[PDB]
C-alpha cells in the first residue's frame, strides 16, 4: 500500500496553499463525506500522486486516503486553521471569546486535544465539536 | 398587550 | 465576554429544479452579538436584490435571521452565502448544493 | 398549549449614534407586533393580520408604552456598564423576555452579552440574579416589590389579552401544517438521508449516535424544514429507518428507503 502525507504538513490555515501526495493511477478520497474538488484536478498531476487544493478552505477539511486495487493507506487528518478569533494563552490556559466546546494545545506541529470544565483549557486552537477539522486562529506563542 | 413598563436593572 | 459563532444553511424554498423559479435562502443562526454580514452571491458576484426577515432570538439568547432572493436554478450557475461576523477572522462562504 | 411572549434588544453601538432598540411579541411562534428604532418613524406595527384591526387607542399605548421601554433598556445599558465596569467604546447587548403560558407559569428574564443577568422565578414573587452584578438589580427590584406589578401582568392582562388573540387568530393560531417527508440516497459506503418538508410549528422530532442532525430552518413562506442524515454501508441501507415526531400529524411515521 502508498503512503499519504500533505505538503507541506496537514495543518494548514485558511486561504494557503497544500498538496497531498501518494507507479500509475492513484485514487484519493475523503472519508464520511466526498470531496468534489478532487473530481477536477488534471489527471497529469493525479498521475505524479500530486492532490493539490488552490487555496484550503473549510470544504477540503476531512479525513483523506489513498490507494492505487491496493490496500487504501494510512488516513491523513486534514486541519483548517485560521477560521476563528485567536485565544489567549506552568499550567496553561487557554481562553477564548467564542463559545467553543473543545481546545487544543500544540507543541511547536506536535499537537494535544482536550476539553474545557464555559470555554477554557506552545499555542492552542479552540474549535466545535461538530467540525473538529475547522480550528481557530492560532493562540499568540 | 405590552407590559406597560420596563425594569430598571 | 460572550460570543457565539453563526451557524448557516443554504437552501430553496422548494425542491431544486432547472429552470424553474424558487427562492435562495441563507439562515443565519445561534450567533452572539446581533452585528453580522451576509451577502448572497451568484458565480461569485454579490446579488443586490435580496430581503432578510426580521431579527429575532432564541431562548438560548442567540440571534437568527434569513437571507432570500428570487432565484431560478441553472446546470451552470453558482450560488453561495457569505457571512462575516466579529467571531470570523474573515468571511465564510458557503456553496448552494441542492441535495443538503 | 398556547403561549405569548415579548422580547426586547438593546444593542449599544459607540461613534455609530444611539443604542439600537427593537421589540417584537409572539403567540406561539407568530410574531405579530415589531418595533424597531431604527424604523423612520419608530412605533410598534403589526406583523400579523389579526390584530391590525385593532382600534387607534391600542397602538397609541403599545407605541407610547414601548418607546418607555426603548428610553429604560438605553439608560440600563449604561447602568450595567457601570457594574461591570466595561469601557465606553466597547458594544453591548442587553436582552429582555417574558411571556405567559396556558395559566400554567410565567416568566421574564434579562440576559447582558449573552449570559443570564436576572430572572423571575416561577412563583412570581421572587428574582434569581446570575452574578454580583445581577444582585444589586435583585434587591432593588426586592426593595420597590416590582414584582406584583409583574405578576399582574402575567396573571391577568398577558393571560387575558392571549385569549383574544388566539381567537381572532383562529385560523392562522390553531392550525398545525404537517411535514411532507421523504428519504434520499447519496452514494459515497452510502448516505441516508431524511427530509420532514413544509410543516408547522417548528418543534418536532427526528431520529434515525452519529447521525448529523441540522437545526430547523424556516422554509421563508411560514412553514419549517429539517434533515437528518447518516452514513451506512452499502446493502446495509434496510436496518435504517427515519422516526418523524411531530404534532399535526395524529401518529409518528416510521420512513425507510
Amino acid at each position: 500500500k502508498p503512503t499519504l502525507w500533505a505538503e507541506p504538513g496537514s495543518v494548514i490555515t485558511q486561504g494557503s496553499p497544500v498538496t497531498l501526495r501518494c507507479t500509475q493511477e492513484y485514487r484519493l478520497y475523503r472519508e464520511k463525506k466526498t470531496a468534489p474538488w478532487i473530481t477536477r484536478i488534471p489527471q497529469e498531476l493525479v498521475k505524479k500522486g500530486q492532490f493539490p487544493i488552490p487555496s484550503i478552505t473549510w470544504e477540503h477539511a476531512g479525513r483523506y486516503r489513498c490507494y492505487y486495487r491496493s490496500e487504501s493507506s494510512d488516513p491523513l487528518e486534514l486541519v483548517v486553521t485560521g477560521a476563528y478569533i485567536k485565544p489567549t494563552l506552568v499550567t496553561l490556559q487557554c481562553d477564548s471569546q467564542v463559545a467553543f466546546d473543545g481546545f487544543i494545545l500544540c507543541k511547536e506541529p506536535q499537537c494535544l486535544n482536550s476539553q474545557p470544565h464555559s470555554s477554557r483549557a506552545y499555542r492552542c486552537y479552540a474549535y466545535d465539536s461538530n467540525s473538529p477539522y475547522e480550528w481557530s486562529l492560532p493562540s499568540d506563542l | 398587550r405590552i407590559i406597560p413598563r420596563h425594569l430598571q436593572l | 465576554m460572550i460570543q457565539r459563532t453563526p451557524k448557516i444553511q443554504v437552501y430553496s424554498r422548494h425542491p431544486a429544479e432547472n429552470g424553474k423559479s424558487n427562492f435562495l435562502n441563507c439562515y443565519v443562526s445561534g450567533f452572539h452579538p446581533s452585528d453580522i454580514e451576509v451577502d448572497l452571491l451568484k458565480n461569485g458576484e454579490r446579488i443586490e436584490k435580496v430581503e432578510h426577515s426580521d431579527l429575532s432570538f432564541s431562548k438560548d439568547w442567540s440571534f437568527y435571521l434569513l437571507y432570500y432572493t428570487e432565484f431560478t436554478p441553472t446546470e451552470k450557475d453558482e450560488y453561495a452565502c457569505r457571512v462575516n461576523h466579529v467571531t470570523l477572522s474573515q468571511p465564510k462562504i458557503v456553496k448552494w448544493d441542492r441535495d443538503m | 398549549s398556547h403561549s405569548m411572549r415579548y422580547f426586547s434588544a438593546a444593542v449599544s453601538r459607540p461613534g455609530r449614534g444611539e443604542p439600537r432598540f427593537i421589540a417584537m411579541g409572539y403567540v406561539d411562534d407568530t410574531q405579530f407586533v415589531r418595533f424597531d428604532s431604527d424604523s423612520a418613524s419608530p412605533r410598534m406595527e403589526p406583523r400579523a393580520p389579526w390584530v391590525e384591526q385593532e382600534g387607534p387607542e391600542y397602538w397609541e399605548e403599545e407605541t407610547r408604552n414601548t418607546k418607555a421601554h426603548a428610553q429604560t433598556d438605553r439608560m440600563n445599558l449604561q447602568t450595567l456598564r457601570g457594574y461591570y465596569n466595561q469601557s465606553e467604546a466597547s458594544s453591548h447587548t442587553l436582552q429582555w423576555m417574558i411571556g405567559c403560558d396556558l395559566l400554567l407559569r410565567g416568566y421574564e428574564q434579562y440576559a447582558y452579552d449573552g449570559k443570564d443577568y436576572l430572572a423571575l422565578n416561577e412563583d412570581l414573587r421572587s428574582w434569581t440574579a446570575a452574578d454580583t452584578a445581577a444582585q444589586i438589580s435583585k434587591r432593588k427590584c426586592e426593595a420597590a416589590n416590582v414584582a406584583e406589578q409583574r405578576r399582574a401582568y402575567l396573571e391577568g392582562t398577558c393571560v387575558e389579552w392571549l385569549h383574544r388573540y388566539l381567537e381572532n387568530g383562529k385560523e392562522m393560531l390553531q392550525r398545525a401544517d404537517p411535514p411532507k417527508t421523504h428519504v434520499t440516497h447519496h452514494p459515497v459506503e452510502a448516505t441516508l438521508r431524511c427530509w420532514a418538508l413544509g410543516f408547522y410549528p417548528a418543534e418536532i422530532i427526528l431520529t434515525w449516535q452519529d447521525v448529523e442532525l441540522v437545526e430547523t430552518r424556516p422554509a421563508g413562506d411560514g412553514t419549517f424544514q429539517k434533515w437528518a442524515a447518516v452514513v451506512v454501508p452499502s446493502g446495509e441501507e434496510q436496518r435504517y429507518t427515519c422516526h418523524v415526531q411531530h404534532e399535526g400529524l395524529p401518529e409518528p411515521l416510521m420512513l425507510r428507503w
